[PDB]
RNA sequence: UGGGAGGUCGUCUAACGGUAGGACGGCGGACUCUGGAUCCGCUGGUGGAGGUUCGAGUCCUCCCCUCCCAGCCA
């Protein structure tokens, strides 16, 4: 077996002697592979693994907007690099408390804000197969050092589909538990209402296996209250008798040709297992992204209000305070972020509140309510995670573009809604997969419909879609 | 009398909790070196979330109740955005829309006439930390120092209608407020250590009104004797107004605690745009009906009805009760005592005089001093039995409130049993005049307690004892044949 | 729906600068961005409860305990800049005997004026207490206010006192092991010990405006080198800390104050001199003073002083705030009044030992004879006999005990005391026979209280040019029977063998009989002609130590003063 | 206003919870001479309202008067 590819579960068992090399030969393969793909901002020195825990040895990587005591968390933004963590985000606490050994802090968009990865102010991150393209999403570097095989699995925040996007667009499995199942404590939050740390992995058995470890209520986030949720058990069980649902403007824009094509397979390659792929028409969902781009960068213009050169991070040695704040928040944030924190403060200003904001906050209970009971005639909804192959290194300098390059991802956020992105393509020669929305706070079921596809699909040999061979 | 003032004040309150406000740090952080009560959360570190402290809520409801506030089943948390070095998160957790308790009223003894005063809102806030400039107060220099210790200590900000009339009704409004809270256990309320803060509003026009005159506002002014003499001053100059061609206008003033004056503005942290949105980091607070009728039975009886009880419900007069119900500890030791001797009538007096006395001629509260109801119970049943004159039962009472010794015990030692036996009181009282005739002669004419002398003779000559009643009966008769 | 001003009210609200470069850069795609959202206007503008969070709306709120963060240190080694723990940011098998402290009191007057009967009791108090406990009396001029003071007032404050008989074992006039004993003579020390507290976390410096020494400028705990040579003023203040301060007090029992009532207070003036309260303590400590017994006017001051002591870490003394003697207007005497000053009562006639009698009596437990030396009194002395009220000074009583006093001592004594009084007053007496005067004294004394009285009454026995009372005439000379009598009188005496005392009373015990006028009117012409004053010692002693010589004269030179 | 300390004849000073006296002043006298000497008699007081007590200046609660600290005065 080449380790460049190796499900957590293959790692499960391989001799007390044989398996203790998996950490080392993970940083070892990084020194080689990494410089090309450019996915890691930290990469550990050389610290080592012991025992304690079902899942030891298994080296992981985690998005650098996720506080990790021992190694500078930075959100990939000049204002916040140089900041030593002061507490393990609970997800990482729970990870280490299990056996997992975190290796480096993976790149991303500036503050998890964007939809490619190049917007990161540290450096762009190239898609494993095709250094000319881009991982997409917000947690790109995560879902690209996993594909490439420097690590068994990763974690990543998802605000506008920020784990799904880069998984489908980079080739692997990204999961987004429901807003309320994974501690946001330790996640440098960009939007408090929508965010959620999820796995990013090779097998859709790990996307499901990570959850049953990185979860549970936490007394450090008062928005995670408990729930009887199982991500395993019913996993391997083809949806052999379930009605589904499909969008409508899902066919009213212009999906890249090669996309909806190797998508329409998902329709029948499921009906081949025997299930109603019927359709229903939702209206107000039409807006979502317009609604998500009020709320989110609104929450940003206060969630980020805290990075002020006052007490940590970057600080411009200016003689006055009115100066210091601004000239620090300017030369620190910069780039994309800048403009988000702007439109947001504007969403909350004097003569616009009930106008723009509150409205949107209600439309999110429009879309919320509609999308919802749709999960109450039948089971999963679904859609292509991606609306595009995987764009090239350079990009039409136009925010609007990115801010649309979602739709398929956004509304899952506006309800927490679980949602996997499992591969099932190779189209235009850039392996984009599909997504499977879920009932609000009804998880396990989407971790059935996942494995379903992952095997009962052409292309995927051994049960797991292939991994990009990397120049080394 | 001629011009009418309308005052309304804003009040902040430090709640005397344990756990801070949205985390697990101690919030009683006065004599604490700078930044020793920091925690990832209250310090605004990245990726920190607020966890509503239970106790912070308990306290609010208590004060909401006492303030006769329609409470609020449902209650949201909000974010008051703004920048300042003394405020980490870049915002503050308050309650703009949905205060836990809306609308109430506090009644003032009123240095004027006995009045009611309407509460408006009654929400919760986080409270920032100490920002001190480079050695100075209302001013400036080169660098300021932030001390976050205080960041995230449970604040309650009560706002009150422009009811208040007298810069005294003001003083006593907050005199009441402290003297309430220093009680139910939810604050020290002591303005000095910045535990009770306040700003205020004022106005005036005719003699009978149609509205008001828009505020002025007096932020800054610790001390109660300084909120008076300062709303005092912000009146002596509001009258030289439409009494000199002038309207009652806008602007804001603080007060120099040195001179005795007030000023306009210079700092300039104005009435900006605070952008109030709901705090997504916290899900809404919904107070269990099934629980809350459990914290109306937690909060203690306020000394106004603790009287009303004792009053027409223990037999005690308005006076006797009113006194007993000050020292709440004492008020307890009354009942603690009645319980064991269901005669309140006498228990009162004794604790009001003899007892309340040694709790002074040596400083203490009943609380720890060797005096159980089992002493009265004993004292009593003993006077009851006529082995002891109410006199002797007062003579003995210190050595008991001292030695703990049981009343009936110290009597079995000095032998103080009320000798009203044989009328050898008849005897002693005779020899009383044989060797003291200037006196009998005196009663032969000056009636007013002239025998008071002989009363004293018999006592002196029998250790406390005798028998007031009987000893007197005798004398006032042996002064009839001389 | 597209502006340029939004830059203020917006990039000002998220405190975000935007260099002239990326300025109109934002707007571009902010406009488009704004526009796209307009695809919202197609909605429901009424009743629709918003959503800020999914979930099931409860809270489930912590009931836990207070806990100090497990690694506070990383939060703080992550600050950009720091001072004293704060975040710093841009301005806007042989043994030995055991020694017990030895007894020592101080009378620490300030030369602000003349010493009154006030400071006299509250000084005699300290004096006696020292002389009874076998200790020492220390005397210290406290002249820290350099207007309110003087070397005359200081000078006269020692005289009045040396008069009351209050020898100090240590003072400004003869030194002592604890010199010096003026305070202006020891700025050497205060600034020393004052900075000993700005070393500590306890005192600090304060700078003011060059051209208005009222308004305060800055503070830090470090000497304003620059500012003190740029010609500003600086005080040192004592950092009151929070807490409670208390003490016992032999007279005023247990006493307690708390310091949320005492605001930060000046202990070193702009002019290098201490403030009162700081000045003591240092001096009061250094001067090894076991007991302070002072004016009730100073109780409300023993806190401020007690803070100081316990910040130098020094054992304080027993205290004892004695009451004031008041004026007739229910209020304390002072430098002000100035009409109740020891000097006064001295020359006005009052004998020292009698002031000390009354001062040792005004508001003391009487116990026994009311008239006594301050030595006799000693052997029955408890500083606890003193009453708690502020008594009022009562000259009436004073003069009463004054009188009872001269009449009760040896004659020589009063003599000396009279004569030495003469000078200080400055009456100028023309002495005579060293044992005639020493007889008209004997007589004159028995009838007068002060000494300005033992002077006026003694008066016509020496000076022969004595007046006649603008009143003795009025009902004795302007009388119709006058000349008839003064006349018969003159011969009744002019014819007198034995001039002793026996057949001298007789002489007149019949000039009466023969009915010239009433026994009275006669006796009082004789008297009021030979002395000039209606009231005088017993006429049988006066006309007897005047001589047939003088009586005849004086009998005569009014028979002429009768003229017209 | 706070904190402190005081509150019995006009002025000081007494009265185990048992007839509120003494001293100084004052008023009246006396001293076969005045009185500013001495003696003698008188006058005159518990700040206010209640509570406890057979009885309160004395013990309890509140109220009222006065004085002190609140000073780059001491
Ligand atoms: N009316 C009065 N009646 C009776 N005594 C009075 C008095 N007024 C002042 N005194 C007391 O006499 C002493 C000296 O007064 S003084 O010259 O003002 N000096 C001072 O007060 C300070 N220099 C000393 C204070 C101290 O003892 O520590 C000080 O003890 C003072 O309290
Ligand atoms: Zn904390």
């Amino acid at each position: 077996l080449d380790f460049r590819k190796l499900t957590i579960e293959e790692c499960l068992k391989l001799s007390e002697e044989e398996r203790e090399k998996l950490p080392q030969l993970s940083l070892e393969t990084i020194k080689r592979l990494d410089p090309h793909v450019k996915a890691f901002i930290s990469v550990r020195e050389n610290v080592s693994v012991e025992k304690k825990g079902k899942f030891w040895g298994i080296p992981v990587a985690i998005k650098d907007n996720i506080l990790t005591l021992g190694m500078r968390t930075t959100c990939a933004s000049r204002i916040l690099e140089n900041y030593e963590s002061v507490f393990d985000a609970t997800v990482v606490k729970k990870m280490k408390e299990a056996g997992f050994v975190v290796v480096g802090k993976a790149n991303l968009d500036e503050f998890a804000m964007g939809s490619s990865t190049e917007r990161s102010a540290f450096f762009p991150t190239r898609n494993p197969w095709d250094l000319e393209r881009v991982p997409g999403g917000s947690s790109g570097g995560s879902a690209a050092a996993v594909s490439a095989g420097m690590v068994v699995a990763a974690l990543g925040s998802d605000t506008g589909g920020s784990v799904r996007q880069p998984a489908s667009l980079c080739g692997v499995v990204g999961y987004k538990p429901t807003y309320g199942l994974v501690s946001r404590y330790g996640l440098v939050a960009f939007a408090s209402s929508l965010d959620q740390i999820g796995p990013i992995t090779k097998t859709v058995r790990d996307a499901a296996i990570l959850m049953e470890i990185i979860s549970g209520r936490d007394e450090n986030d008062a928005t995670t209250v408990n729930r009887k949720v199982d991500f395993l058990s019913e996993i391997e069980e083809g949806v052999s008798g379930m009605k589904f649902a499909v969008p409508e403007e899902i066919y009213e824009h212009d999906i890249e040709e090669g996309v909806s094509e190797r998508f329409e397979e998902a329709l029948k390659l499921l009906e081949r297992l025997g299930a109603k792929v019927e359709r229903v028409k939702i209206p107000h969902i039409k807006y979502s992204v317009a609604t998500y781009y009020v709320i989110a960068p609104a929450e940003a213009s206060s969630n980020l209000a805290r990075f002020d050169g006052v007490k940590y991070g970057l600080r411009i040695k200016e003689k006055g305070l009115r100066e210091m704040y601004m000239k620090t928040r300017n030369v620190g944030f910069g780039e994309e972020v800048r403009r988000r924190i702007m439109i947001g403060t504007f969403t909350l200003s004097a003569a616009y509140y009930e106008a723009y904001f509150n409205k949107a906050m209600k439309v999110r209970r429009k879309i919320s309510d509609e999308l919802n009971e749709v999960l109450s005639q039948y089971d999963a909804i679904l859609t292509p995670t991606s609306p595009v192959t995987a764009f090239k290194i350079g990009e039409i300098k136009d925010p609007l573009t990115y801010y649309l390059m979602d739709i398929f991802t956004i509304p899952a956020n506006l309800a927490g809604l679980p949602a996997i992105s499992v591969p099932f393509g190779f189209s235009n020669n850039l392996p984009v997969g599909v997504q499977v929305i879920g009932r609000r706070f009804a998880d396990g079921k989407v971790f059935r419909i996942a494995r379903a596809i992952e095997k009962n699909s052409p292309y995927n040999e051994n049960g797991m879609f292939p991994l990009p061979e990397v120049k080394a | 009398m001629r011009y009418r003032p309308v005052i309304g004040l804003e009040i902040h309150v430090q709640l005397s909790t344990k756990t801070k406000a949205f985390c697990s740090c101690p919030a009683d952080v006065f004599e604490l070196p700078p930044n020793t009560a920091i925690c990832p959360v209250c310090t605004g570190q990245p990726g920190a979330l607020p966890v509503p402290n239970e106790e912070m809520i308990r306290f609010a409801v208590k004060t909401a109740l006492a303030l006769n506030c329609k409470i609020h089943k449902y209650s949201r948390f909000d974010r008051k955005n703004y920048f300042y070095p003394d405020l980490p998160k870049g915002y503050q957790i308050s309650q703009y829309f949905y205060p836990i308790a809306t609308e109430g009223f506090l009644e003032i003894d009123g240095d004027e006439g006995r009045k009611k005063v309407r509460i408006r809102r009654l929400h919760l806030e986080e409270d920032a930390g100490k920002l001190v400039h480079e050695g100075d107060s209302i001013t400036r220099a080169s660098y300021s120092l932030v001390d976050m210790n205080r960041c995230g200590v449970p604040l309650i900000e009560i706002v009150t209608e422009p009811d208040i009339s007298s810069p005294r009704e003001a003083r006593v409004f907050m005199e009441k407020l402290r003297s309430i809270v220093r009680y139910l256990g939810v604050s020290t309320g002591d303005m000095e250590k910045g535990a009770l803060r306040c700003d205020a509003n004022i106005s005036v026009v005719d003699t009978e009104t149609g509205r008001q005159s828009n505020r002025v506002e007096v932020k800054n002014m610790n001390s109660f004797r300084f909120v008076e003499r300062a709303l005092e001053y912000e009146f002596e100059r509001i009258v030289k107004a439409m009494e000199r061609g002038e309207d009652v206008e806008r602007e804001t003033r603080g007060w120099d605690m040195a001179t005795k004056i007030t000023v306009s503005m210079r700092g300039k942290e104005e009435e900006s745009d605070y952008r109030y949105f709901p705090e997504p980091d916290i899900p809404p607070v919904v107070l269990s009906d099934e629980y809350l009728e459990e914290v109306k039975k937690e909060l203690p009886e306020l000394p106004d009805e603790k009287a009303e009880r004792f009053m027409r419900e223990y037999g005690l007069p308005e006076y006797d009760a009113k006194v007993l119900t000050s020292s709440k500890e004492l008020a307890e030791f009354f009942e603690e005592c009645v319980k064991v001797v269901n005669r309140p009538k006498d228990l009162s007096n004794w604790i009001m005089t003899e007892v309340l006395r040694e709790l002074n001629e040596r400083n203490i509260e009943i609380t720890e001093s060797k005096l159980t109801p089992q002493h009265f119970a004993d004292l009593f049943k003993l006077m009851d039995e006529g082995k002891i004159s109410i006199k002797i039962a007062k003579e003995i009472f210190p050595e008991v409130f001292e030695t703990g010794k049981m009343p009936s015990q110290i009597v079995e030692e000095k032998g103080l049993t009320q000798i009203n036996d044989e009328k050898l009181i008849e005897e002693l009282v005779k020899k009383a005049m044989e060797q003291n005739p200037k006196a009998v002669q005196d009663y032969k004419s000056g009636k007013k307690k002239a025998a008071g002398f002989f009363v004293g003779y018999v006592m002196r000559e029998t250790k406390g004892k005798a028998n007031p009643e009987l000893t007197n009966r005798i004398i006032q008769k042996l002064l009839e044949g001389e | 729906k597209v502006t340029k001003d939004l830059v203020l009210h917006l990039e000002n609200l998220a405190r975000l600068e935007l260099s002239e470069d990326q300025r109109e850069s934002l707007m571009k795609d902010f406009q488009e961005i704004l526009d796209y959202v307009e695809l919202l206007n197609e909605v429901d503008v009424e009743g629709v409860e918003p959503m800020y969070t999914p979930v099931e709306d409860s809270a489930k709120l912590r009931k836990g305990d207070p806990r100090f963060f497990e690694m506070r240190d990383l939060i703080k080694k992550n600050f950009p800049e720091e001072k004293d723990g704060h975040i710093k940011v841009p301005g806007i098998p042989k043994k030995i005997r055991r020694c017990f402290e030895l007894v020592r009191v101080r009378f620490a007057p300030s030369p602000t004026g003349h010493l009154h009967v006030g400071g006299a009791r509250t000084a005699l108090f300290n004096w006696m207490f020292a002389r009874k406990e076998g200790g020492k009396f220390i005397l210290r001029i406290e002249d820290t206010d350099t207007e309110r003071s003087s070397r005359e007032y200081e000078q006269q404050i020692l005289e009045s006192l040396r008069w009351c008989g209050l020898d100090w074992d240590e003072g400004p006039d003869i030194g002592g092991d604890f010199g010096p004993y003026r305070q202006s003579e020891r700025l050497e020390i205060y600034r020393e010990y004052a900075e000993k507290l700005v070393e500590d976390k306890r005192a600090y410096y304060v700078v003011y405006d060059k051209e208005d020494p009222s308004k305060e400028l800055f503070t830090t705990y470090e000497y304003p080198h620059e500012y003190k040579e740029k010609g500003h003023p600086v005080t040192i203040k004592f950092k009151v800390l929070p807490g409670k301060t208390s003490f016992e007090d032999l007279l005023k029992g247990y006493m307690e104050f708390d310091n949320s009532t005492l605001e930060d207070f000046i202990i070193m003036k702009s002019n290098g001199f201490p403030t009162y309260n700081f000045a003591v303590v240092v001096d009061d400590h250094l001067m090894r003073i076991s007991h302070v017994f002072r004016g009730e006017d100073h109780l409300s001051n023993t806190p401020k002083q007690l803070m100081i002591y316990e910040a130098f870490g020094w054992e304080a003394p027993v205290f004892m705030h004695i009451p004031l003697i008041l004026g007739s207007d229910r209020t304390p005497l002072s430098k002000r009044h100035g009409a109740t000053s020891v000097e006064h009562f001295r020359r006005e006639g009052i004998l020292s030992r009698a002031l000390m009698n009354y001062l040792a009596l005004l508001g003391w437990r009487v116990e026994g004879d009311e008239i006594f030396t301050i030595e006799e009194k000693l052997q029955s002395f408890d500083p606890k006999d003193i009453s708690n009220k502020g008594v009022i000074f009562d000259y009436q009583k004073l003069e009463w005990v004054n009188g009872k006093h001269m009449r009760r001592i040896d004659l020589e004594d009063l003599k000396r005391e009279f004569i030495e009084w003469a000078k200080y007053a400055g009456k100028e007496i023309p002495s005579v026979d060293e044992r005639y005067f020493s007889e008209t004294l004997r007589i004159c004394r028995e009838k007068v209280n002060t000494l300005s009285q033992l002077y006026d009454i003694m008066y016509p026995f020496m000076n022969d040019d004595y007046e006649y009372e603008k009143d003795y005439v009025e009902k004795f000379l302007k009388r119709e029977e006058a000349e008839r009598v003064l006349e018969e009188a003159k011969k009744a005496f002019k014819d007198l063998n034995s001039w002793n005392m026996e057949e001298i009373e007789k002489t007149l015990r019949d000039l009466s009989e023969k009915g010239l006028a009433s026994k009275k009117v006669v006796f009082q012409l004789i008297r009021g002609a030979v002395t000039g004053k209606l009231v005088t010692p017993g006429l049988f002693e006066t006309i007897e130590v005047l001589g047939k010589e003088r009586t005849l004269k004086r009998l005569e030179r009014t028979l002429q003063f009768l003229k017209k």
